[PDB]
């Protein structure tokens, strides 16, 4: 059992190749979930917004 | 960059020349000029100007037709 | 004249750092401004479309929109009729003539509302102060006509009738149009109405300062570990005897 | 409108022949004019859109 | 010490123009580099001058510059030298990468393709131009034109509404189109350097393609003074121009403003894309017709490869010096049809022409030349 | 960071939130007569009938 | 063979971030040369896309500008950089050209003397840039500047109308100026690299103006990183502006439109000419007040020749060091003083700071040096 | 322009280095950190110091006098 | 425009007064009339571009600043077509 950092460097960091894949592969991924824990971050010390105004019209 | 005593190795040759101001700028301007460009053109006509007859051939005879065929389209419709 | 007084600190829900409108106050506040300012004050800019995403609804701004009535394009015989109201044109209305406004208020511009909140110093407050200010003049003083007084003002000596307290409402579900409320939500839709992206910008500005706390540390270290072979590095001088 | 081979329509910029219905029969346009939505309120109305 | 050769400017100055070793070898068809450069910086020049009066939105475009013309002390001159500069810019640059393949000029790779790259943006910079004052042929001329990029397959649609800012070419449209008008020849004004830069690494090539090391003068009196005649000779037409016939060159109908309702069956781009247009439409596909027009001027960038000849110029070559001409003829009939409206003659012998210009280039002067090579025993 | 700034500056271009306008029109069928091609202004762009 | 050394183009690259020799030990101080440039294209790159949208026209100017803001997609973030980008240029300016009297810096004349270039053109293209939203700053900020050239013996006046293009600052003036402040960060960047160029010519002076040839680094690694952290630096600052302060550097009334009739007692030029502003006003004469304000930036080009020390750097003079601050700091109450309307305290103190700017440059740092040179027995 | 080997001569020195993938990015960051800029900044506080809170001093007198000047102006007007 | 070309200053100003155009709003609001300057253009016959539609039936007679530059042939082309003017031939139709 070796270490993560040390596996993690054998099978994705040592070939610039897979190095610069995991990075992009680790971008998208990366893009999503900073776009949603960071929105509801913003959504939560807020609420005076058009998101719980809505229910209010869903007719006309 | 290439700079002058740096380009290339030249063996025996002598260049006489002479001052701009001790010479004529026109030498012969005419008397050995026309006679020149006569040589030149002569020299080259036969591959420059054949193309462009060709196209001039082209050019009036495309025009012609391009009236001919709906101008003169009428002609005859008799009934 | 001459001297003068500056607006305090109101607590805004939109003071604070990552803080956003109140969009059910921004609502009030454009009722505020049909009803009341819109019959002297131009807003050239805002239209019933730009009101879709922040406030109302599709069906509501088209219904808004229709309650007036503009003057629309020429027709075959050069005509430029009247039609009921898109959600595409703004809210182009008091008068036609800039000297027109003079006309009507005696000798004075109600200028743009567009405008406002970032036209004059303190913002919102001095609008919110201008508004709910209106006082009495005391001593010396003078007036000339309805030069009417207020003390957050330039002078002292505004043209501006004092169209606060005259209760009109429409405060949907339930909302006291008192002064006070009146001038708060008129200001929070005039701060809207002059930087529409405000909200935008600090969520943005929330990820800038999230995504700046990860990098700056990162491209830091990086910066150390190439210049740590520089840092450590051991000089030794080994002159001859 | 009313020029071209066909009796409909032609595109002077690379020459393309459209007919009454508004097909292409000629030139290099790849797919007839579009039609768009509409629908008949009565026999003098038609409304586009 | 002279200071001329060791100062970090003057070098760069000695090397351009002063002390450069050159060809005493080289004749009329080397001026159009000085030519294209004057004509980068008057053009450069009037059409600033033209910007400090011009405007952009839609309703003013036209107004602007009828007030230049009219009202602004001069402004006739400027606008139509600007105008007029603009087409002389091409007649330079149609006769420099003529005087290129002729003489293998085009054997620089480096050089010769910064020259290409130095061709797509002018072309690109003079479309924008003349979408400017708002006429009616900047109007579709702007539309028949940029369109083409729907042609390209599943995002065409996208690219050409990104382009243009809408649904169709307005307000979005010209102001854009200004802008990158302004950008673009400085820009090329960088590149140019860069060209000219990789062109002191061979020094120039020469009418013999032999190599004139042997045989060098200094640029200092003899070629700056051969291009100062030169340049005036180059004012001497741009005058004439302006002068006596300012829109001989020039579509009288970019006059009356625009109309997206009309379009008025005959228009083409100005001049110098005539022999481009001809091939496009002489083909009876969106797709084809656009792959065929790229392909009409990226061949530039194929050339080098199909050098077949043992000889660099043509100056000792008949059989490719009659292939020569008879593209120079051949494109000077696709210029003539592209003028002409889609019709009778006129198609046919356009589609014959853009046949030809692809075969010629592709197929008849690489032959031409191992023919050469197998009569001289090469 | 590349990503979002680069968007940004894409969409700028695109087209501007305003230019969207335009839906539906309504025509008078007996103002074009037997064998006439009408054009009229719809979304920016020409609508014959 | 390393093609990055031999080829005509990373040469170049290389001398400018690659293998140049840089001294093993600058400091911060020395980034605002990045952060300069970054500033330059990042004001190019969304500057140009404001362009797209912008127009010119004074009945028209504002009205783009809010359209930008408010219908443009992102309009806002792109026009509020632009307007942010320009103050922080300013801030690097400064920051630069403090950076470089203290550690003597100037003593590379060229290089000095291109900065001086480079820092009138971004100050008269920032002017030129506020004129264009057509605001009441802008309007009165185009007069009361503009004017002062009327001040020139006999000839003042024509120049002023002929800047203006009529008797006054309308039509003629925001297009112009529109022109002007679109061609002249080209100009700019190109004066950029002519004073990088000097600047390779003796490669970069250091905190203790000693001589680092003894230990020099590569750029590789070592300060391309620390220019790459840097520029993050500039950007949280720029960002915290647009992004949560858009307006704390801008005059809040350049909104509401202009107007010939008015003038809204307070006006002063953007927070970057404050200083300049004190001195001019400080003095009661129309030719005094501007010739006093041009001595007050034309002055750096006569540092150099007031160099009294025998070190290069301030590192080791603490005499000097005070009256260093003493500078800044005055500059600082010049940019105070300048903000305030001209009544009474106001006017003696920034009477007395504007006195004490020119006799602290021309007098006091001179003796300070001299003084320290006889205190180390020099 | 100038380039390694050909700056300058020099005699005798050793130079030991380490590298970076061996070593430590942040030693002791605040450890030695800290007392250090402690150091610096006094090191350096009575030169850039003094000219700031003589204009601090100056700012906060200049304002009150402003309002002092015309506020406090009335003040007395007695008859 | 006229004034170096062909008329003089003094006759200038009187064929500019020889009509009357809307005038700058005053006060009010206004928008007047008022003789005429030698400033102002010739802008006439319609407002709306329809309206010349509405007069001429669905014709549009074009602006003639453009005119000479605008129709090939120039001059020689409205010269021709002014005293052009010929009658219908055979085959032939017309509406109105
Ligand atoms: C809640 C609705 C209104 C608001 C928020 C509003 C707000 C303002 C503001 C902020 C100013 C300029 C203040 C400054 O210069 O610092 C102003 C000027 C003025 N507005 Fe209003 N106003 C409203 C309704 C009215 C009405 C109903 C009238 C008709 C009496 C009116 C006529 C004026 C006039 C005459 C001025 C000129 C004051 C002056 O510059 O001397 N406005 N208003
Ligand atoms: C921005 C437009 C251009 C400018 C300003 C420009 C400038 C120049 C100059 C000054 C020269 C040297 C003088 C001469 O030979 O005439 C030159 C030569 C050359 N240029 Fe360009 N040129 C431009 C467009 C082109 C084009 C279109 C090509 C070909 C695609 C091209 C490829 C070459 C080549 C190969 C040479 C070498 C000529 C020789 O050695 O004989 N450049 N150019
Ligand atoms: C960056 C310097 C340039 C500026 C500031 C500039 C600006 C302008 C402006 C404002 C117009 C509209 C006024 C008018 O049409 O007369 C225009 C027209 C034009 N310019 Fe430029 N341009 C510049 C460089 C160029 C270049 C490099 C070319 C390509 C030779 C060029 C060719 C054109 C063309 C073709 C037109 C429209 C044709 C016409 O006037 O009918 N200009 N330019
Ligand atoms: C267009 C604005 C400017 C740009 C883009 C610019 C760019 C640069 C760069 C990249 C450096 C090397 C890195 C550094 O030392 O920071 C530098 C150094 C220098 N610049 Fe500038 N600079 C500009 C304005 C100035 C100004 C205002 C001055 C002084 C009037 C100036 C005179 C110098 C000097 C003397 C140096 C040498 C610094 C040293 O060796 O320590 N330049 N500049
Ligand atoms: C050539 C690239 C540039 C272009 C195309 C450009 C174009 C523009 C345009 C169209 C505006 C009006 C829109 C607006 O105000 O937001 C503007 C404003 C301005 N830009 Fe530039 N400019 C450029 C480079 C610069 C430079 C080098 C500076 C100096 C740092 C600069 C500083 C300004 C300033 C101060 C304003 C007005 C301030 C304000 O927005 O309130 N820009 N520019
Ligand atoms: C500002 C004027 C100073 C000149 C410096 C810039 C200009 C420049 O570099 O000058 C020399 C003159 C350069 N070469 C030649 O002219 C040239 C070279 C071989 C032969 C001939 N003639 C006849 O055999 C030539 O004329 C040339 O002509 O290139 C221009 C395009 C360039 O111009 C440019 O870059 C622009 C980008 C400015
Ligand atoms: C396009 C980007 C490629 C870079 C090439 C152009 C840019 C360029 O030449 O790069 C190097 C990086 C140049 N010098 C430095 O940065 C620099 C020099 C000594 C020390 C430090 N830092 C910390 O000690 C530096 O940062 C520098 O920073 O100058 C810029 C103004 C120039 O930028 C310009 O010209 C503009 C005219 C483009």
């Amino acid at each position: 059992a070796p270490t993560l950092t040390a596996r993690l460097y054998s099978l994705l960091f040592r070939r610039t190749s897979t190095f610069a894949l995991t990075i992009v592969v680790g971008a998208l991924f990366f893009e999503r979930a900073f776009d949603q824990g960071a929105d509801a971050i913003y959504e939560h010390i807020n609420e005076g917004k058009l998101w719980k105004h809505i229910k209010h019209k869903y007719e006309n | 960059g290439r700079q002058f005593g740096h380009l290339t190795r030249v063996r025996h040759v002598i260049t006489y020349s002479l001052s701009p101001f001790e010479q004529r700028a026109f030498p012969h301007y005419f008397s050995k000029g026309i006679p020149n460009v006569l040589r030149r053109t002569r020299a080259c006509i036969l591959r420059v100007a054949p193309p462009f007859v060709a196209f001039y051939l082209v050019y009036t005879w495309g025009t012609q037709e391009f009236e001919k065929s709906k101008r003169k389209n009428p002609a005859a419709y008799e009934n | 004249s001459d001297l003068e007084l500056h607006p305090p600190s109101y607590p805004w829900s939109h003071r604070g750092l990552l803080s956003s409108l109140d969009h059910t106050s921004i609502r009030r506040g454009f009722q505020v401004y049909k009803q009341v300012c819109s019959s002297c004050h131009s807003m050239d800019y805002v239209a019933y479309r730009h009101l879709v995403g922040v406030c109302y609804t599709e069906d509501e701004a088209k219904a808004l929109a229709e309650e007036v009535e503009v003057q629309d394009g020429p027709n075959e015989d050069g005509e430029m009729f009247m039609r009921p109201g898109k959600l595409s044109d703004y809210f182009p209305k008091p008068y036609p003539n800039p000297e027109a406004a003079r006309a009507a208020n005696n000798g004075a511009l109600p200028p743009d509302l567009s405008y406002i909140v970032r036209a004059r110093h303190g913002g919102e407050d001095y609008v919110f102060s201008l508004l709910t200010g209106y006082c009495e003049p005391p001593t010396g003083v003078s007036l000339r006509e309805g030069l009417y007084f207020n003390p957050y003002f330039p002078g002292q000596a505004i043209g501006m009738a004092p169209p606060i307290y005259n209760e009109v409402l429409e405060f949907d579900d339930g909302t006291p149009a008192t002064m006070s409320q009146v001038a708060k939500d008129v200001c929070t839709f005039l701060r809207w109405a002059a930087e529409p992206e405000h909200d935008h910008r600090k969520r943005m500005g929330l990820k800038m300062l999230l995504m700046m706390g990860l990098l700056l540390p990162l491209v830091y270290a990086m910066k150390r570990h190439k210049w740590s072979v520089l840092k450590s590095r051991k000089l030794a001088y080994r002159p001859p005897k | 409108a009313n020029a071209g081979d066909f009796g409909g329509y032609y595109c002077p910029c690379h020459g393309s022949h459209y007919d009454a219905s508004g097909r292409i029969r000629k030139g290099p346009a790849p797919l007839n004019l579009e039609v768009p939505s509409y629908e008949f309120t009565s026999d003098d109305m038609v409304i586009v859109g | 010490t002279n200071i001329r050769k060791s100062h970090p400017l003057m070098k760069i100055v000695n090397n351009a123009f002063i002390d450069l070793p050159a060809p005493s070898n080289i004749s009329s068809w080397w001026n159009f580099g000085s030519l294209l450069g004057i004509c980068l910086i008057l053009q450069i020049l009037t059409g600033l001058f033209l910007a400090m009066h011009y405007t952009s939105d839609t309703t003013t475009a036209f107004s602007s510059v009828t007030h230049i013309c009219r009202d602004v002390n001069y402004g006739w001159i400027i606008r139509y030298m600007h105008a007029n500069g603009a087409s002389m810019f091409f007649i330079c640059l149609y006769m420099h990468v003529g005087r290129g393949l002729y003489y293998g000029s085009y054997t620089f790779l480096e050089t010769w393709n910064i020259g290409v790259i130095l061709l797509l943006t002018v072309m690109a910079t003079a479309f924008m131009g003349y979408v400017l004052p708002w006429g009616q042929m900047s109007f579709w001329g702007a539309t028949v034109i940029t369109n083409l990029l729907s042609a390209i397959p599943y995002i065409g649609t996208n690219l050409v509404e990104w382009i243009w800012g809408g649904f169709s070419v307005d307000k979005a449209t010209l102001t854009r189109f200004f802008a990158f008008h302004f950008i673009l020849p400085f820009i090329i004004m960088a590149i140019a350097m860069v060209h000219l830069l990789f062109l002191h690494e061979t020094g120039s090539n020469n009418p013999t393609g032999i190599s004139s090391d042997v045989d060098k003068i200094p640029f200092h009196p003899y070629y700056t003074i051969k291009d100062i005649l030169g340049a005036l000779l180059l004012i001497l037409a741009l005058m004439l121009l302006v002068l006596f016939a300012p829109d001989l060159l020039g579509d009288p109908d970019n006059y009356t403003p625009a109309n997206p309702l009309n379009t008025p069956p005959h228009i083409k781009p100005e001049w110098y894309f005539l022999f481009a247009y001809a091939i496009l439409r002489s083909i009876p596909n969106k797709l084809g017709g656009v792959l065929a027009l790229a392909f009409s001027i990226l061949i530039l960038a194929l050339i080098p490869l199909l050098h077949t000849s043992k000889q660099r110029s043509m100056m000792f070559r008949p059989l490719s010096q009659c292939l020569f001409w008879a593209l120079v003829a051949d494109l000077l009939t696709l210029t003539w049809i592209g003028g002409q409206p889609v019709e009778h003659p006129y198609i046919t012998i356009g589609q014959l022409a853009s046949v030809l210009y692809f075969l010629l280039i592709l197929v008849l002067m690489p032959t031409a030349g191992t023919i050469e090579n197998k009569l001289l025993k090469w | 960071a590349a990503k979002n700034v680069v968007s940004q500056f894409v969409s700028s271009m695109s087209a501007s939130a305003d230019v969207l306008a335009m839906s539906k029109i309504e025509i008078k069928l007996s103002d074009i007569p037997e064998g006439k091609n009408m054009a009229f202004k719809w979304r920016g762009k020409p609508l014959f009938v």
